[PDB]
């Protein structure tokens, strides 16, 4: 098992958010400390997960979408919201 | 009365499935199995799961 | 020190836990049941438990002088706490027996409480290179007063470099002793007899509580027990009627909320004469577990 | 439990935990949350009912004075022959480097070793107003006497008057309704219930 390949996340810069951009893992070991290191998180919101079982378990796939969005924009992400940010941008999925 | 006799056992065997098969009723938790429950998810959610 | 002589198979008295009679039972705190049975979850001793026993023993004794105390190794026995424990008070303290000295001398058996230093920390003597020694905040239960007193304080430990008094290059160990003839007078009890010995060992610094408890003494059965929680540590007692005296009753909360890991027995040798002494008895420390037990209560 | 039923009701016990801390930190003492904060800091219990409060004290209040950085622990491990064996907290307890962090720490990512044990630090500066949290537990039901509220204080008053009838009640902090009547002593009287 080689290690996840994270350094198209940590270098340049990040999309906008209607074209965001994607990163999909399987099989590999990634360090989540000191990734938690290099970002002040202000935020966080699970479902039917918690982030302390993303760091001491396993699962088949990972897959992060990212992109460059105000923290004062947060409640323009929350599921219900009624802006053009979910109409127009981003709408997230819950299947997993 | 043949039909009798297999009616019995097969009432003998159906409360035995029926009895197993409850098991796996998620009853709209996340998973049946506890293991996976304690495995995915915090205290807090882990009680009301 | 020659503890071959205390542990011997001279008294070696064995006492069992007997359930049926709830002995070391914790009482519930808040309310009270009556007539009725059920199940309670707690903190509990397991059912024919043997325990352990402490014998306890007046020093060396010139005839008619006194000199140094003849003490086991308790001093350097270094206990782990886990749920806290109950202590059975001399239950031998109404039939003849010597304590473990003198052994064709027969004398009238007295109850003896027990001392305790407990710690989050323990470490060596610096230079006696001992084992045993608690190095940070500790706390120390002494009783007093002829069995009148219970002193509890919470204090940094700092050892005195004297003749050897816990903190020189030679160490025995700490040992208390008190004096039945000159410090057990009656209607002038000097209460500070053991607060002053065991301050000749070592200086009380940076003190957060000292609190001072009734104890109340007869030759009857009794019954002491320590648990820590989130809240502190409690302190339990067997009341003072002759009536149920199995039921441990909350008394005392101490504000000590680092975890007690390891805890030490205080060795003593009370400094009776030679022809008039007293004998003394054991005592028995049983281990606190996680049980349920089915608890009867009577209409009272 | 919410705030205001802690302003209207009696309970046995308070507990209150309280230290420094940053309020843009928030979101590492979420239960859940996976930072170095409940790893090797404070991990809250939860076997009592519990609230959490962060909150800002002003300028001319009170008398209670501002250290100079806000800091926690990033590492507590202990050295073995295969490796690195992290200590982590348990629920409210103390992380077992705390005689090592009692030494201080002068620049971030600064380490302290005894024998085994060793731990990192990180500091930074107080900046405005000080901040704070609190972890707050309450008990039920443990004690013959109650902590209340002095809002939630009544006078008193008498039941010889009101026997036999449905009553509300609040004795020594224990509430509820029944109906009362005279009866023989049974249980211990020194427990009231
Ligand atoms: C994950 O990455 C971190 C880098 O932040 C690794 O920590 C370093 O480990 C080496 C050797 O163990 C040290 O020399 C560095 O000083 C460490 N850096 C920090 C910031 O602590 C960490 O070891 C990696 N995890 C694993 C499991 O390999
Ligand atoms: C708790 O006790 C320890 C003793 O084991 C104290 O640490 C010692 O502090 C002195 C200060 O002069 C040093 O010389 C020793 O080397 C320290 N001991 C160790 C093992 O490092 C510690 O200070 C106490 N805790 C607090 C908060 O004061
Ligand atoms: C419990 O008893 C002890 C001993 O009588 C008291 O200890 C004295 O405390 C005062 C003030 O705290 C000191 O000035 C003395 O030096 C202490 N004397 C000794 C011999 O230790 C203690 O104060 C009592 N506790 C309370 C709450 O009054
Ligand atoms: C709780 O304490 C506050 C202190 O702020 C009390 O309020 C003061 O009461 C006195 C007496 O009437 C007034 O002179 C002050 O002006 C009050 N201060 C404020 C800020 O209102 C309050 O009475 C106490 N609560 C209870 C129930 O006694
Ligand atoms: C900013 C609110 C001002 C308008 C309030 C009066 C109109 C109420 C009618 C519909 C309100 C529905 C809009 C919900 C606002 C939340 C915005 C969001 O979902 O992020
Ligand atoms: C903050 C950087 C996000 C990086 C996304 C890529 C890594 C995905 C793997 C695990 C994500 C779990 C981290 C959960 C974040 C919450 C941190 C917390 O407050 O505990
Ligand atoms: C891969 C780098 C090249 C792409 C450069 C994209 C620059 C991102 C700027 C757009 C940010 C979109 C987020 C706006 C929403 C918000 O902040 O509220
Ligand atoms: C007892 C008072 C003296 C000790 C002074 C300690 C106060 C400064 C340390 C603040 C640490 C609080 C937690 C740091 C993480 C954060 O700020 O979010
Ligand atoms: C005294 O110490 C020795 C070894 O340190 C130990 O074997 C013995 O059990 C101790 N004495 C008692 C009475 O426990
Ligand atoms: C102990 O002995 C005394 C007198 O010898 C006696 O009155 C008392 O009842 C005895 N204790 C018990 C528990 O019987
Ligand atoms: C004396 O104590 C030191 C610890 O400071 C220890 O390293 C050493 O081995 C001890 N000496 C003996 C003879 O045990
Ligand atoms: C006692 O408290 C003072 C605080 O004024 C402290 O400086 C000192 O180190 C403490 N004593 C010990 C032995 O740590
Ligand atoms: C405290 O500061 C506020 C401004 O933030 C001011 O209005 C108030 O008068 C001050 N009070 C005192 C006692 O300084
Ligand atoms: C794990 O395996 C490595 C590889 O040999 C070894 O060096 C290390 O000591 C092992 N650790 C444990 C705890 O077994
Ligand atoms: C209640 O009963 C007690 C004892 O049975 C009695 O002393 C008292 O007078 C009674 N009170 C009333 C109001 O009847």
């Amino acid at each position: 098992t080689q290690e996840c390949d994270f350094t198209p996340m940590l270098t340049g810069t990040p999309p906008p958010i209607y074209n965001f951009k994607r990163l999909v893992f399987t099989n590999c070991n990634y360090n989540l400390t000191k990734l938690l290191s290099l970002f002040q998180v202000s935020e966080f919101s699970c479902h039917q997960v918690s982030p302390s079982s993303l760091a001491t378990g396993c699962y088949s796939s990972l897959t992060v979408d990212y992109f460059a969005y105000s923290t004062d924009m947060s409640s323009y992400l929350q599921p219900g919201s009624a802006g053009a940010i979910v109409q127009f941008n981003y709408k997230q999925d819950f299947s997993n | 009365a043949f039909n009798k006799v297999q009616d019995a056992v097969n009432a003998n065997a159906m409360a035995l499935s029926k009895l197993a098969a409850e098991l796996s009723n998620t009853f709209g938790a996340i998973s049946s199995s506890i293991s996976d429950i304690l495995a995915r998810l915090d205290t807090v959610e882990q009680e009301a799961q | 020190v020659q503890p071959d002589y205390f542990e011997s198979v001279h008294t070696t008295w064995p006492m069992p836990i007997d359930t049926s009679k709830a002995e070391g039972v914790i009482y519930p705190n808040g309310k009270s049941y009556s007539n009725i049975t059920l199940t309670y979850t707690g903190l509990y001793p397991k059912a024919n438990d043997l325990g352990k026993q402490y014998l306890f023993s007046d020093g060396h004794s010139a005839p008619g002088r006194l000199n140094n105390l003849f003490v086991s190794n308790y001093s350097s026995q270094v206990e782990s706490f886990d749920d806290g424990f109950v202590v059975r008070i001399g239950a031998a303290a109404n039939k003849t027996g010597t304590t473990v000295i003198s052994q064709s001398t027969f004398k009238p058996i007295k109850k003896i409480y027990p001392a305790f230093l407990l710690g989050h920390s323990v470490g060596n003597y610096t230079p006696s290179n001992r084992t045993g020694r608690y190095l940070n905040h500790t706390l120390v239960i002494l009783p007093d007063g002829c069995g009148t007193i219970l002193h509890a304080f919470y204090c940094v430990l700092h050892p005195r470099t004297q003749q050897n008094c816990a903190g020189e290059t030679n160490f025995k160990s700490l040992s208390l002793w008190d004096t039945p003839a000159s410090d057990c007078v009656s209607g002038s009890y000097n209460q500070e007899a053991t607060l002053g010995a065991f301050k000749v060992y070592f200086d009380l610094i940076n003190c957060t509580f000292r609190y001072n408890y009734t104890i109340t003494e007869d030759e009857n059965a009794e019954w002491f027990g320590i648990t820590q929680d989130t809240q502190g540590v409690h302190l339990y007692s067997s009341r003072k009627e002759n009536v149920f005296r199995n039921n441990m009753f909350h008394f005392a909360t101490l504000p000590v909320y680092q975890k007690i890991l390891y805890y030490t027995v205080i060795p003593r040798s009370i400094r009776s004469p030679f022809n008039d002494r007293k004998a003394w008895a054991a005592f028995y420390i049983y281990k606190l577990h996680p049980l349920t037990y089915l608890l009867n209560f009577d209409v009272e | 439990v919410s705030p205001s039923s802690l302003a209207t009701g009696c309970y046995s016990s308070l507990t209150v935990d309280y230290f420094a801390y940053s309020t843009d930190m928030s979101s590492y003492l979420q239960p859940g949350s996976a930072g170095a904060i409940v790893q090797f800091n404070y991990k809250q219990d939860f076997s009592n009912p519990t609230c959490r409060v962060l909150a800002t004290v002003p300028q001319n209040l009170t008398t209670i004075t501002k250290p100079s950085n806000y800091a926690y622990l990033t590492e507590c491990y202990k050295t073995s022959a295969y490796g690195k064996n992290y200590l982590y907290n348990a629920p409210g307890a103390y992380t077992p480097c705390l005689s090592l962090a009692s030494r201080g720490f002068s620049t971030k990512y600064q380490s302290h070793s005894d024998g085994e044990l060793t731990t990192t630090g990180y500091i930074y500066p107080v900046t405005g107003n000080l901040q704070m949290a609190f972890i707050i537990s309450v008990q039920y039901g443990t004690d013959t006497n109650s902590v209340c509220p002095m809002q939630a204080l009544r006078n008193d008053t008498s039941i010889e008057d009101k026997l036999d009838v449905c009553v509300e009640y609040s004795l020594h902090g224990i509430t509820g309704r029944g109906v009362f009547h005279n009866c023989t002593s049974v249980g211990l009287r020194n427990q009231r219930f």
